[PDB]
């Protein structure tokens, strides 16, 4: 068929934990790959996301 | 913490924009590692030069002025005079212990 169809819509956003590692003293972010994740301590850090 | 290898020093003999690089063997000497980028001399101006290694902080002519330009928390040599003759360890006050540069001696 394609009389019928459904939108594949454009997904979103997620929210995630694992990533924000101990730096041994303190966070650490850890982005496996393009994976701006948002991230937000007490100060505003990039909460455009980080790959690094 | 994060052991700071501080490049030995900024090389300047006219005024000149040089960089006290101050590297860090562990990783970046950074505001995380607090290296501040500091122009520490003994008595004088033995204060964060830098601020965090991003600023020029409280001992800097602009000299010892906060930059991490690599994982070396460059503390900034800009117009580096004989006054700007400091050792610039961008002393890391870490957040796990200090770790500070050795010694990025402006000059």
């Amino acid at each position: 068929d394609q009389g019928h169809y459904v939108e594949m819509h454009q997904p979103g956003l997620v929210a995630d934990h694992s990533l924000l590692s101990i730096h041994s003293a303190k966070v650490k972010i850890t982005v496996p790959s393009g994976a701006q994740v948002k991230y937000y301590c007490k100060c505003p850090d990039v909460r455009k996301g980080i790959t690094s | 913490e994060i052991v700071m290898t501080q490049s030995p020093a900024t090389l300047s003999v006219s005024p000149g924009e040089r960089a006290t690089l101050s590297c860090r063997a562990s990783q970046s000497v950074a505001t995380n590692v607090a290296w501040y980028q500091q122009k520490p001399g003994q008595a004088p101006r033995l204060l964060i030069y830098g601020a965090s290694t991003r600023a020029t902080g409280i001992p800097a002519r602009f000299s010892g002025s906060g930059s991490g330009t690599e994982f070396t928390l460059t503390i900034s040599s800009l117009q580096s005079e004989d006054f700007a003759v400091y050792y610039c360890q961008q002393c890391n006050d870490w957040l796990t212990f200090g770790q500070g540069t050795k010694v990025e001696i402006k000059r």
